[PDB]
C-alpha cells in the first residue's frame, strides 16, 4: 500500500517493456491529473498464456 | 404545491444515480476516461438522465 | 504460451477521501469572486470560491 | 506493436508516429513481411519520431 507520495505515471507508461498493458480502470495518459485516495500494487508472475 | 415540489425534488435527487455508468459526477468521468470510451459511458449516463 | 510474464496490477481506490498520491502537476494560488475551472484533487467543476 | 494502431490507443506506435481518428472508417491490413524486411544490414533505414 503506497501512500502520501508523488508518482511519475507519465514515464511509467513510457518504458516499452510493457507488452500487456490493459488499463481497465482509466485511460493510461490520464493517470497524471487525478488524485488517488490510496493504492495497492499487487505484484506476481504468471504463465504466458 | 407539495406534489409539485416533491416531483421536482425527485427529479433533482435522480442526479446522484450512476445509471450503470462509472459514476454520477459527469466531470469525474471526463477526468477519468478517454473520449473513445467516455463516448459509451456518457452515452449510458445521458440516456438515463 | 509458457513464457513467464511478470505482472503487476495497480488497483486505485478512487473516491472522495484525503488525497495521498497523485501526479506532479503544478499547483497555483486561489481566487475569489471569479469563476474558475479548478481541479481540487478530482473535483473538476467550476465556479467562484 | 501492430495491434496498437487503432482508434482508442496511445503510444509510440499509436500517436507519436501516426494517428487514427476516433471517427475513422476503413480497414487495416497487417501481414508478416519478415521475409524481405529481414535485412542482414539490420534494416535500420526505418525510422520514427
Amino acid at each position: 500500500r503506497i501512500s502520501n507520495c508523488v508518482a511519475d505515471y507519465s514515464v511509467l507508461y513510457n518504458s516499452a517493456s510493457f507488452s500487456t498493458f490493459k488499463c481497465y480502470g482509466v485511460s493510461p495518459t490520464k493517470l497524471n491529473d487525478l488524485c488517488f485516495t490510496n493504492v495497492y500494487a499487487d505484484s506476481f508472475v504468471i504463465r504466458g498464456d | 404545491v407539495n406534489q409539485n415540489a416533491q416531483a421536482l425534488n425527485t427529479l433533482v435527487k435522480q442526479l446522484s444515480s450512476n445509471f450503470g455508468a462509472i459514476s454520477s459526477v459527469l466531470n469525474d468521468i471526463l477526468s477519468r476516461l478517454d473520449p473513445p470510451e467516455a463516448e459509451v459511458q456518457i452515452d449510458r449516463l445521458i440516456t438515463g438522465r | 504460451g509458457y513464457q513467464p510474464y511478470r505482472v503487476v496490477v495497480l488497483s486505485f481506490e478512487l473516491l472522495h477521501a484525503p488525497a495521498t498520491v497523485c501526479g506532479p502537476k503544478k499547483s497555483t494560488n486561489l481566487v475569489k469572486n471569479k469563476c474558475v475551472n479548478f481541479n481540487f484533487n478530482g473535483l473538476t467543476g467550476t465556479g467562484v470560491l | 506493436e501492430v495491434r496498437q494502431i487503432a482508434p482508442g490507443q496511445t503510444g509510440k506506435i499509436a500517436d507519436y508516429n501516426y494517428k487514427l481518428p476516433d471517427d475513422f472508417t476503413g480497414c487495416v491490413i497487417a501481414w508478416n513481411s519478415n521475409n524481405l524486411d529481414s535485412k542482414v544490414g539490420g534494416n535500420y533505414n526505418y525510422l520514427y519520431r
